[PDB]
This record gives structure tokens, C-alpha cells and sequence, in this order.
RNA sequence: GGUUGCGGCCAUAUCUACCAGAAAGCACCGUUUCCCGUCCGAUCAACUGUGUUAAGCUGGUAGAGCCUGACCGAGUAGUGUAUGGGUGACCAUACGCGAAACUCAGGUGCUGCAAUCU
RNA sequence: GAGAACAGAAAUCUCCAGUAGAACAAAAGGGUAAAAGCCCCCUUGAUUUUGAUUUUCAGUGUGAAUACAAACCAUGAAAGU
RNA sequence: AAGCUCCAGUUUUAUGAGGUAAAGCGAAUGAUUAGAGGUUCCGGGGUUGACCUAUUCUCAAACUUUAAAUAUGUAAGAUCCUUGUUACUUAAUUGAACGUGGACAUUGAAGAGCUUUUAGUGGGCCAUUUUUGGUAAGC
RNA sequence: UCCGUGAUAGUUUAAUGGUCAGAAUGGGCGCUUGUCGCGUGCCAGAUCGGGGUUCAAUUCCCCGUCGCGGAGCCA
């Protein structure tokens, strides 16, 4: 047929940045490592010029897996077919950025979860949720059986 | 010119288009001017302001915007002289027309191929003049309000979508408008 | 007159947006900066020239500065003006104030400090005279990376001076031997390599050895008594003081600050302005302040 | 009050004598010119490149169109000596820009200089004399770059008021 | 009252009148013989101080630029959702949402570490 | 814009004002100011080997690219690149 | 189908993004235009002052970027500690983060995981909404 | 009407590598020659209109205007 395909188009408003974000970027977040299970979106910033994703993957949240020299390994989900498989993607630091929500989530749960270790001691706030957390569990916890879980209805047999 | 009515125009057709790499050799603006009368006056001589205003969302030939125009012009003209007053035209015209250029009989039918097939060779300018909006916004004086009422009924058949003549108020009235000094 | 600017602007606004207080104070360059961080090894900033201007002619300084969260983190620093404390009468600006400096940050560096220590492996590395550079170390160095700012490499420009200061200090630095202000030229003894020469101690020595009429306190022997002071263990600097006096304090500083405009509004000096602007209006009218005010009538 | 006084800072220097030649090789020579500017500055002259367009012959943009001294200090003081000597006085101030700038055009064969040592010469070339205040590195050393203001900026009738005052 | 190292948020800090870090917490100027720049000490690369607050950094003070809000414009333009009316095109209706100017306001920066002061 | 005899194409050189409108071989659009642009030097890493992975294509090759580690050097102050 | 084995979703939070209306950049038909500095020519008169171009503050709507988009579908995203022992990249130098070994303490509901083999394509249609071409069309 | 193909001084037509444009004739200029003419010395272009790219465009794109060739099916 026709025209292309391509990983450049489509890309005029994404790509671009705001007036206010225009000029060069901050090496500071050049610099910036992270760890792993850490929570970040992928969204390409202009100003970069290099080490930048398919451009089809913006707006993408993901967690570091790994990380292996200058770039990081980031686990994301893509859509649509049949058995799809979980993608590993290789992208700078400049074009990941922080995810606060989950930061703000953790603090928020780790705050309340002192709060109640008062509660088990001398008091009765619940009772229901106390009974299952005792009983379970451990996995240790931590593991990669999980992942597979999740992966499996990401193929989703209705949408098809 | 070469007939079509505006059957084939007025209802909003295509994702603009006018769009100035996209198109060498469109046929003319034939609006022979905007502003009309005293051009060399201000606004605010006039204590009275008409307006002409859509009823209906269309896209305006050229020419039937010029016709209705010129029209309205010659009562204007005629009845108040050379050195009237003063008109503005609210909607210019700048939306581009493709329309497929008759064909041939060689059996050569469009000889293209089959075809049609975009590129269409342009037909010329219209503007559009959606709900509400307003085609001519005339300064006068209340002793000539007839003629511009006239001037402005004669115009309404010379373009297709149905419009009404109203007096204005837009900021203030006319005399809300003058008493800072 | 030009603006210029002011009818252009959004784009014009756009200027000073790409960089910060740095740029347009005007020592920074974000590119060369770029290059020592994302590595996490130290910037050890000697800026010799140009730091806003902070220095220069009369002073120098050496800072080992890292990155955090909250923005750059000073570990240490070094003032030539601390260095006479130790003794040293002669010029804060020259070559041999430059490598003592350079040995001064990089002991106040190690101080063997954070309890942590490094006293072993060879602290101290002795004011010398080094040849070219010993490590025990060999090629490992780390935990400094040199930041030149604007200032230039020329082999033979003081900046450099500091990271050898530094390199016999105990920091041990990355380096290269054909572009050291060399051993001689700080003097100590020399050189190995295409370049050449073998004295700038002590050029100093040979600018006073022609005569002509500068400062007093002799020639060339007087740079190796000093330096042989600054060879000396003797760390750990330092003041203290009288402290502050009352409150927030200077004689041109209040007229200086004050009320209208505050952190807070110029509510009072804008009111008073607006006030007179307005009767002043009210008597002449033609032209607002700007020059424009008028309308047709 | 606003600070009326006497001081030299708030004066005037020669920041440069730039004598540059604008002929075009061939119709006089290579660069051969050079020898007369040579004996005019006491300097090396370099050479001048254009970049350009034209337009006309000179399409080639990497050659030697022109020549050109840049002095500076006592060097440019020499000069402006005997060159201010020839052209009379009391010249114009039209001749002076804006800026506090002035330039004038003459052979370099005026000046004290033996004829016959340079092999070819030419009018010419202007003398152009740049006068700025001390304050003018703010602009023009790199690193905290700044820009000069008007004040700061040198007068039309601060140039000719400091160039009339001496060898005029 | 905080000048300044190193930064971060990076249009609340772009631009144009004029007051201030300063008798031993600057910039300048002067040695520009020289390592050093050359095409000139200008650039720069170096060694230093008659002293000067004029610029410089930055602090003191005013407008166009701009973010942020309040105020109408007042839920207006537009909009997924379910549907009535119109000759057509087109419109409305309930269900959830909601931009443009206007005028007024705040700010001609913020924040953190240290060289840490008369 | 001003300034310089002659010069118009007039380079040229000079001064001011100048934030992405310039430059960046080549579409488009994007993108960047001690820059990835411009200049000066020095140089060959346009090296060999292997390539996690993406795009190809959601699993399908060549090709492409983004990252390495081994091997080897450069420049560079060196980090690094 | 035949078996194997015993988790799915959603408001709410956070991200970035369609869009299309009025500004900004770039383009700009394209008027009307007062005020007002300056082009460049000649041409007449008593420096002034008729004559054409044209900055500059300044005014009617269109179109492709961008703010803020407003929207709306989206559209991915929802364990901790201590103890010892090991590693690690990076000055005989500073640190984390790895891995282990051991102990401690935590509105929904079968919509559902995996495998072998199998078949009919590998020519569609209409409507609704949002369109793109086409005058239009049971295109 | 589609797809092909062009255009340069009064006129017909050569030509290029992006920096440089010709010939021939026709004419205007003398001398020949009784006098004209043939001959013989001398002379002189907005490269069709158009916008764009570039350092620099006659030369490289894009369009029109005109003059050409080549198609043209089963009714």
C-alpha cells in the first residue's frame, strides 16, 4: 500500500514540551540513579535528544527491574492479542521520572501502620481485617510466581 | 457562472482547507472591498449601529457575498449619496473549494483511471458564517435607519442561509460607552 | 531608547528560563558540569578566575563539594586567607599559595574524619617533590573529580596547582603529568615529559632577581620557609567568635530594606506612588508616565 | 545629593585602533597591501575572510580579501598620533557615530613613512578609533557577560570633548 | 541586614530611571617582565595592590511580560450519556463535566548547604 | 540600527541591541545557547567480539536502534565521551 | 474438545495525552485605520513646507504549533525490622544495595492460570457516534 | 481532457559543472564602388510569465501561458 509506519509520527504534541519546560534540561536528573522496585513513568522529554523510548510507550508508568549501565531496564504493559508477554524497555534517567504518588502511598500506609501497632496492643479498632494478617502468610514475598499471575489476564480473552 | 446552485456548498463540509502550502492557483476573493462609505471616520459619530445575523451554519459562496453586498451598497448609495455613511463586513472569505472539473466524453471517462481521487482542482473561496454569526455590522444615523433596513433586506436574497437584521448592543449601548474623559 | 524586548517578548521572557541564578550571574556551564556528576564522584571546584568574581588577584578559594537531594553539599573547604594562620606572609594570588591551598582542602577532606579515618595508605603524603604522581593507589583515583568552571586548561594556569596540592594533600585525583603547573612550577623539582621548564616557584624568584622596585620581605628563600611550614601535619581549623550583636543588623542595609517592598507588599510605597502619580494627573493631564495616554475626542 | 565630583572612571580610553583595508586582490595584488599597513601600525597584519555572498567576483568564500591591524594600548596611541595629524581639524562630528566612535579614511602613504618601501598601496582603509569607558569588559570578557547600559555607554559629545582636548 | 561558594524550583527571577555587600569579611586597577592569548594583554595566562564604590555580583526602589487566584463572562463555548423536535441541514432535553476575554489581587523571585560576617 | 571616501552585490571591520526567529549536508517536524551550534588543536573507536531488548511484528527474518562486557586505543585535566 | 493446577474486576488517588477556541511564535489571505519616526526620487515656493514608500503604539474575521486547554474516552500504575555471612562500583577509598541464612511482627467473587490437538476463513453487511474522499448515491 | 515534450537578442536555434550565455541571420556602422547592393572591417540581450531553495540560480524545484506529439476500446 501506502505510506509508513514509523516510530517518529504521531509524535508533534508529545514530544513537545511547554513553553515553560523549553530550553535544556537539568542534569541533576541526568545524574539521578534508582533502585530497583522503584516507581517511575517513562515520558520522553524533548530536550534529550538520545536514549529515548518507541514513542508509542510514553505516559507509561513501570518499575525499574534492573538496571544495566548509563540507561535502566523498565518492566511495562502494552494491549490487545494473544498471550502477550510483559516488555522490558531500555530508557535513560532523563526520561524517567519519579512517581510521588506511590511515595506519598507508602508513607501514608506506613504512618496509619504505626498508628494501629498501638491499636493490637491496647485497643480494638477493627476486628475483622486482624483475623486473615496473623494466619497469613508469608510468601517471602518477593518472588517471581507472582509476576506470571498478573501477566496471564493481561491477554484478556473477552476484548479480543 | 457555471451553475451547481448552493446545494452542493452550504451544509459544513471538510477538515480545513484553506491551509496556504496546500493549494497553488485558487480562483480569487471577488469582495470588492470590506469597509464601505466613509472609511476615514471613527465608529463613533453614528448613534446607531444594525447588524445582519445568521440563523442558520453555512458556508457563503463568494460571489452571493459580494452580491448581497453590492446590492445593499446601491440602496445605501442612491438614497444617502457618494459621501454616506459607514459599513463593515464581519466575515471575510477564505475556505477553499475543490470540486472535479468536467470530466470529458473521450471514452477517456475521467482518463485520471477510474479515479476521483482527491487534489480536487479548486473552484474558488467561500466563508463560513456559522449560527449567530453576523455578516454585516453597519454605523449610521437614525435619520437613514430605513435605507440600511432596505439596503439590508435586499441583500438577504442574494446568499442562501436565512438571516435576520438586529440592533446592536455589544459593550454598553452607545452612551454607557462615552463618559470617561 | 530600545526595550526591544518587551514588544517581542514571551520568547524574550524564554531567556533566562533555560538557565538560573548561575548562567546569568554567569560562572556555570551546565554541560561541563554535566560530565563530573552522573559518574558520584565529587566536583572539587577551584575556581581561580571569574567566581562571582569572589576572588581573584587578591585570593583564591578550593571547595570539594557532592550532590544531594536538597542541592550541592560542601564537605569541606579552603581559604588562602586561612593559610597565613599556618604561616604565610607572602601573596594570597601566586602559584605556591595555590598548592598549599590544594593540600589545606584535601587535609580538611580526609581530617580523618566520619570516624571513618584514611590515615593509612599514605596519609600524609609528605609537601613534596614527587616527581609524578604516587598512589598506592596506582590508577584507581576517585572521591574528587576536578571542576575547572569557566577557567581554562592551560598547562601552567593556577586551578590546576590545587588538584596537585590535593594529589600530595591525600585526596588522590585523576590526573595527567604533561599537563601539571609541575613540580618546579611550584617548586619542589622537576620534569618529565614533550613539555618542558623548570621553575614558576619561583618565577617570582627571576621577576625580583631583575630589579625594579615591588614588595618587600626579600627573594627566593623565603617561598621555602612557608612551604616548608605548609609541609606540616598541623590540621584542624577553625575559628570562632564575637557573635552576632543585635538584630539583623547593617547601617546601609535598613534604608537598604525595610517596609515597602518587603518579602511581603510595597503596599505603602506603591499606595503613595499611585496617590501622586494620580494628582499629578489631576493637574497638567497629556502623558500617564509612560508616554502614552491619550484618546481621541 | 546624586554624586556630582571629579573622578576618572567616568573617563575615557582608547580601546582600539582597528585599521582595515577593504581592497580585493588582483586589481592591486595578493595581500601585498600589507607591507603599507605594516609600516603604518609597526604590526603583523591578518588576514580577512570573507564568508559573505557577492554578488559580483568573490564567490569563493575561503581567501584573502582584505587585510586588517587590530592595536591596542600605547601601540594604538602611536598611531592615532601621526594619524590624527594628517586630516586637519577641526573635523566633523558627523564623522563621529553614535557610539563614541569615529573613523576617517587616507592613504596609507600620509603618515611619516618612506614611500618607496611599500610596493604597492591604496585608498583604503579606514581608521576606525573605538573609545568605551573602563567599565566595557562587562561585555566584552567572556563569563558574566553583561550588557552596557546607556550610561555606561560613551557619548558622541564625550568623545569629541576627550579627543579635541589632545593633539587636535 | 544577610554578600558569597555549590545547587534545586527554573516565566512569581525579560526588559528600562536610581539608592547599597566595602578602613583591614568585592569589583576594579596595576606587573600585563613572564608559564599564557594572540591579530593587539583586548582574549586569556600568570604576579600584585595607589586606593575607589562608577559600573559587577547581589541587595533597596518603579511599568509592558508572565504564573496564581477573586470578579463578571457567571457554567457561557464545547463535551461522553440517554432522547424529543426540524423539510433538510439542524436543534433541544435530562445525566455527568466545563475553556475564551473583564477587572481586581498577590509576586520585578523562591528554596536548601556552606566561605559564614561588620 | 549606527559608524566608516570608494560600492552598486559589497563583502570588511566596528559598536550597540540581540534568547533558540540562526546554526545544525539532505524531507518533515522537533530540538538545543560557555549547546549537539561556531573555532582551534589533536586524533581515527567509520576496530574486533558478543550483543540484553525494541522496531521489524504483540509470536515472524534481514535490517535498524538502545545498553553492555571482553579486546584496543584516542582525545581529554580527567572524570568521561 | 480433552485434561492439567489451584486468581478477575472498580470508584478513588496520581501521571501524561486527543481537542479546538482565543492569545503567543512561525505563515498569514486580508481590510479598514488614526496617531507617527524614519526611505528614496524629483519638483515648486517663502530651516520650513505640497509629492510616493514605510517602522512604530493601533483595529473586523479563517488556517496549521503552543499555553491553559475545556472535554472526554481513556490509558498503562495501587510489606517491614533486626541479627550474621557474602558480594559490589567507586583513592588501600566511600558508601549503598545485592543475594543468602536465621529470628521477629503485619464495591466486588469463578468473571480464573497452563497444555496437546482440532475447524471454518485468509469476500462481509447495516445502523449509531466521530469522521475522510465524493455534488450526491441503496457511494 | 490525461500522460509525454518544449520555449535564449529583430528572428532560428547552440550551451553549463550552481559562481562563466552564444552562434547564424537580421539590423545599425563605415569602406567599397558612377550610384545602390554583394563583399570587407566595426557593433548591441531583464535566457517565456511566475514564485521558492542557496553562498552564489541562465543552470535546481513548483505553477501557468502557448505551441506540440501520443491516446482514445465493450456502447
Amino acid at each position: 500500500m501506502g505510506k509508513s509506519h514509523g516510530y517518529r509520527s504521531r509524535t508533534r504534541y508529545m514530544f513537545q514540551r511547554d513553553f515553560r519546560k523549553h530550553g535544556a534540561v537539568h542534569l541533576s536528573t541526568y545524574l539521578k540513579v534508582y533502585k530497583v522496585g522503584d516507581i517511575v513513568d517513562i515520558k520522553a522529554n524533548g530536550s534529550i535528544q538520545k536514549g529515548m523510548p518507541h514513542k508509542f510507550y510514553q505516559g507509561k508508568t513501570g518499575v525499574v527491574y534492573n538496571v544495566t549501565k548509563s540507561s535502566v531496564g523498565v518492566i511495562i504493559n502494552k494491549m490487545v492479542g494473544n498471550r502477550y508477554l510483559e516488555k522490558r524497555l531500555n530508557l535513560r534517567v532523563e526520561h524517567i521520572k519519579h512517581s510521588k504518588c506511590r511515595q506519598e502511598f507508602l508513607e501514608r500506609v506506613k504512618a496509619n501502620a504505626a498508628k494501629r501497632a498501638e491499636a493490637k496492643a491496647q485497643g480494638v479498632a477493627v476486628q475483622l481485617k486482624r483475623q486473615p494478617a496473623q494466619p497469613r502468610e508469608s510468601r517471602i514475598v518477593s518472588t517471581e510466581g507472582n509476576v506470571p499471575q498478573t501477566l496471564a489476564p493481561v491477554p484478556y480473552e473477552t476484548f479480543i | 457562472m457555471a451553475r451547481r446552485p448552493a446545494r452542493c456548498y452550504r451544509y459544513q463540509k471538510n477538515k480545513p482547507y484553506p491551509k496556504s502550502r496546500y493549494n497553488r492557483a485558487v480562483p480569487d476573493s471577488k469582495i470588492r472591498i470590506y469597509d464601505l462609505g466613509k472609511k476615514k471616520a471613527t465608529v463613533d459619530e453614528f448613534p446607531l449601529c444594525v447588524h445582519l445575523v445568521s440563523n442558520e451554519l453555512e458556508q457563503l459562496s463568494s460571489e452571493a457575498l459580494e452580491a448581497a453586498r453590492i446590492c445593499a451598497n446601491k440602496y445605501m448609495t442612491t438614497v444617502s449619496g457618494r459621501d454616506a455613511f459607514h459599513l463593515r463586513v464581519r466575515v471575510h472569505p477564505f475556505h477553499v473549494l475543490r470540486i472535479n472539473k468536467m470530466l470529458s466524453c473521450a471514452g477517456a471517462d475521467r482518463l485520471q483511471q477510474g479515479m476521483r481521487g482527491a487534489w480536487g482542482k479548486p473552484h474558488g473561496l467561500a466563508a463560513r458564517v456559522d449560527i449567530g454569526q453576523i455578516i454585516f455590522s453597519v454605523r449610521t444615523k437614525d435619520s437613514n435607519k430605513d435605507v440600511v433596513v432596505e439596503g439590508l433586506r435586499r441583500a438577504r436574497y442574494k446568499f442562501p442561509g436565512q438571516q435576520k437584521i438586529i440592533l446592536s448592543k455589544k459593550w454598553g449601548f452607545t452612551n454607557l460607552d462615552r463618559p470617561e474623559y | 531608547m530600545a526595550f526591544q524586548k518587551d514588544a517581542k517578548s514571551s520568547a524574550y521572557s524564554s531567556r533566562f528560563q533555560t538557565p538560573f541564578r548561575r548562567r546569568r550571574e554567569g560562572k556555570t556551564d551546565y554541560y561541563q558540569r554535566k560530565r563530573l556528576v552522573t559518574q558520584h564522584k565529587a566536583k572539587y571546584n577551584t575556581p581561580k578566575y571569574r567566581l562571582v568574581v569572589r576572588f581573584t588577584n587578591k585570593d583564591i578559594i578550593c571547595q570539594i563539594i557532592s550532590s544531594t537531594i536538597t542541592g550541592d553539599v560542601v564537605l569541606a573547604a579552603a581559604y588562602s586567607h586561612e593559610l597565613p594562620r599556618y604561616g604565610i606572609t607572602h601573596g594570597l594570588t601566586n602559584w605556591a599559595a595555590a598548592y598549599a591551598t590544594g593540600l589545606l582542602i584535601a587535609r580538611r577532606t580526609l581530617q580523618r574524619l566520619g570516624l571513618d579515618e584514611t590515615y593509612k595508605g599514605v596519609e600524609e603524603v609528605e609537601g613534596e617533590y614527587e616527581l609524578t604522581e604516587a598512589v598506592e593507589d596506582g590508577p584507581r583515583p576517585f572521591k574528587v573529580f576536578l571542576d575547572i568552571g569557566l577557567q581554562r586548561t592551560t598547562t601552567g594556569a593556577r586551578v590546576f596547582g590545587a588538584l596537585k596540592g590535593a594529589s600530595d594533600g591525600g585526596l588522590y585525583v585523576p590526573h595527567s603529568e604533561n599537563r601539571f603547573p609541575g613540580w618546579d612550577f611550584e617548586t619542589e623539582e622537576i620534569d618529565p615529559e614533550l613539555l618542558r621548564s623548570y621553575i614558576f616557584g619561583g618565577h617570582v624568584s627571576q621577576y625580583m632577581e631583575e630589579l625594579a622596585d615591588d614588595d618587600e620581605e626579600r627573594f627566593s628563600e623565603l617561598f621555602k620557609g612557608y612551604l616548608a611550614d605548609d609541609i606540616d601535619a598541623d590540621s584542624l581549623e577553625d575559628i570562632y567568635t564575637s557573635a552576632h550583636e543585635a538584630i539583623r543588623a547593617d547601617p546601609a542595609f535598613k534604608p537598604t530594606e525595610k517596609k515597602f517592598t518587603k518579602e511581603q507588599y510595597a503596599a505603602e510605597s506603591k499606595k503613595y506612588r499611585q496617590t501622586k502619580l494620580s494628582k499629578e494627573e489631576r493637574a497638567a493631564r497629556v502623558a500617564a508616565k509612560i508616554a502614552a495616554l491619550a484618546g481621541q475626542q | 545629593m546624586s554624586a556630582k565630583a571629579q573622578n576618572p572612571m567616568r573617563d575615557l580610553k582608547i580601546e582600539k585602533l582597528v585599521l582595515n583595508i577593504s581592497v580585493g586582490e588582483s586589481g592591486d595584488r595578493l595581500t601585498r597591501a600589507s607591507k603599507v599597513l605594516e609600516q603604518l601600525s609597526g604590526q603583523t597584519p591578518v588576514q580577512s575572510k570573507a564568508r559573505y555572498t557577492v554578488r559580483t567576483f568573490g564567490i569563493r568564500r575561503n581567501e584573502k580579501i582584505a587585510v586588517h591591524v587590530t592595536v591596542r594600548g600605547p601601540k594604538a596611541e602611536e598611531i592615532l598620533e601621526r594619524g590624527l595629524k594628517v586630516k586637519e581639524y577641526q573635523l566633523r562630528d558627523r564623522n563621529f557615530s553614535a557610539t563614541g566612535n569615529f573613523g576617517f579614511g587616507i592613504d596609507e602613504h600620509i603618515d611619516l613613512g618612506i614611500k618607496y618601501d611599500p610596493s604597492i598601496g591604496i585608498f583604503g582603509m579606514d581608521f576606525y578609533v573605538v573609545m568605551n569607558r573602563p567599565g566595557a569588559r562587562v561585555t566584552r570578557r567572556k563569563r558574566c557577560k553583561g550588557t552596557v547600559g546607556n550610561s555606561h555607554k560613551t557619548t558622541k559629545e564625550d568623545t569629541v570633548s576627550w579627543f579635541k582636548q589632545k593633539y587636535d
